[PDB]
């Protein structure tokens, strides 16, 4: 039996799922998702 | 050994930045 803890905003997320990252733009109104 | 610490030790509490504002 294996168990799995996680933590949340204690520290710089350091352990990611994969999900292929974009470029960012500036002064529109986008959907934004920083570290989850 | 005493001595007293007039006001050290104040450090910052979490990583999440605040700016003119007071909190608790």
């Amino acid at each position: 039996v294996v168990v799995l803890s996680f933590e949340l905003l204690h520290a710089p997320a350091t352990v990611c799922g994969p999900k292929k990252s974009t470029n960012l733009v500036k002064n529109k109104c986008v959907n934004f998702n920083f570290n989850g | 050994a005493y001595t007293n610490s007039f006001t050290r030790g104040v450090y910052y509490p979490d990583k999440v930045f605040r700016s003119s504002v007071l909190h608790s």
